[PDB]
């Protein structure tokens, strides 16, 4: 949920001093690469897959979205197609084609 | 006991003797003699032709419904009018 991924967040922002203190190096200054470098060090693992090696990173990239629950605690939906079961699909579909009525109205590179 | 030449002739035109038998091919078949003679060349018991008639008149309808039909469904094969929904 929204507050366990907050506190996720203060976690992983306290984990981040710590790592900072641990390696010396100045905290507000201390970066995610600078994290990962650290870790790196700090936990070899020789495994051949990046994903099976540990990770110490923000909440945001660890966790799966898991598509956010869609209702609030009050339990409405937050997106008006969502009872769909496709609701960004359908929300871009719908973009799409008022912006064909909208050019409509008006009038070897990639793939 | 009619007259000669009179039934069933057509007269070839600039001697192209395959259209003109064609054409008396086609006029008989759409009288129907081909289909009187081929038939009659054995007996069909008379349960066996009023069979054969119902069948052929229930073929007959149902494949004049299902050609209306079809005509009739036709005209919404036109591209999709709301493509992208």
């Amino acid at each position: 949920t929204e507050d366990f991924i907050k506190k996720q967040i203060e976690e992983f922002n306290i984990g981040k001093r710590h790592l900072a203190n641990m390696m010396g190096e100045d905290p507000e200054t201390f970066t995610q690469e600078d994290i990962d470098r650290a870790i790196a060090y700090l936990f070899p693992s020789g495994l051949f897959e990046k994903r099976a090696r540990p990770v110490m990173k923000h909440p945001e990239q660890i966790f799966p979205r898991q598509r956010a629950i869609q209702w609030g605690e009050d339990g409405r939906p937050f997106h008006y197609l969502f009872y769909t079961g496709k609701q960004s699909y359908y929300s871009l579909m719908h973009d799409v084609y008022g912006m064909l009525l909208n050019l409509e109205k008006h009038q070897i590179g990639s793939r | 006991k009619h007259l000669k030449f009179i039934a069933r002739t057509v007269m070839v035109q600039e001697g192209n003797v395959e259209s003109a038998y064609r054409t008396l091919n086609r006029i008989l078949t759409m009288d129907g003699l081909i289909e009187d003679i081929k038939h009659r060349r054995y007996y069909e018991k008379p349960c066996r032709r009023r069979q054969r008639e119902s069948y052929e008149r229930c073929r007959r309808i149902y494949n004049m419904e299902m050609a209306r039909k079809i005509n009739f469904l036709m005209r919404k094969n036109r591209a999709d009018p709301w493509q992208g929904c």
